[PDB]
């Protein structure tokens, strides 16, 4: 369940200034899995 | 009900989705423990997920939320990583499998940094890494992320100590 009169939570990093946000929803119908991306991580050179 | 449409690398949608994946990599404070050590990905495939039922349920909820928030769905495109991506594309996200251990309550997590989502593709904390080699930094095994349309509506701002 979302906080009263909220639809989601924004988890905003306040210590790592380069970290972008995370988000939480409480109903699966509030997201659509639009793109499936298949990938490898690359070993740095 | 789901069909997967392969996007050509020449397709502007392939290119824009790749750029959002690549441009949102960052370093992690675990030094790569959960997700592995990397600055960029090798994108092998991008598929458009097409499911009329799921899309209609999404747009119905989006209209409800918009109406509750001065005609503003606050819709984002965000990454989701978990071992369940092949389930989610067929049946949609299921809030009954909510992340109870998460820092922001028991729900479905998404991330702006693709590399944050990459930390979860093999499970919480990267689990035991890839199925084949048990390597959270595997450079061989194929990984999958979802790039998702997410309605945030009125979003509670929780400052995180991370
Ligand atoms: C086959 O079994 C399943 C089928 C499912 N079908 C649809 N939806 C599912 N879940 C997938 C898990 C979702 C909650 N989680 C769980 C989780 C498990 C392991 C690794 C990561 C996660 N995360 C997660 C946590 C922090 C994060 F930053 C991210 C991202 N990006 C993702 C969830 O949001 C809620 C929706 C399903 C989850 C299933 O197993 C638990
Ligand atoms: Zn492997």
């Amino acid at each position: 369940h979302s906080p009263p009169g909220h639809h989601s939570v924004t988890g905003r990093p306040s210590v790592n200034g380069l970290a972008l946000a995370e988000y939480v929803i409480y109903r699966g119908e509030q997201a659509y899995p639009e793109y499936l991306i298949t990938y490898q991580i690359m070993r740095p050179e | 009900g789901t069909i997967l449409i392969d996007l050509s690398p020449d397709d502007k949608e392939f290119q824009s989705v790749e750029e959002e994946m690549q441009s949102t990599v960052r370093e992690h404070r675990d030094g790569g423990h959960a997700g592995g050590i990397f600055n960029r990905y090798n994108i092998l495939k991008i598929q458009k997920v097409c499911n009329k039922k799921l899309w209609e349920r999404y747009t119905h909820r989006r209209k409800e939320v918009s109406e509750e928030n001065h005609n503003h769905a606050n819709e984002r495109m965000l990454f989701h990583g978990s071992p369940f991506v092949n389930a989610i594309i067929h049946k949609g996200f299921d809030e009954r499998h909510a992340y109870i251990g998460g820092m922001f309550g028991a729900g479905i997590y998404f991330a702006e940094n693709s590399s944050k989502s990459n930390q979860y593709v093999y499970g919480i904390g990267g689990g035991t890494g890839c199925p084949v080699h048990k390597d959270r930094s595997c450079y061989i095994c194929h990984r999958q992320l979802l790039f998702c349309r997410v309605t945030l509506g009125k979003s509670f701002l929780q400052f995180s100590a991370m």
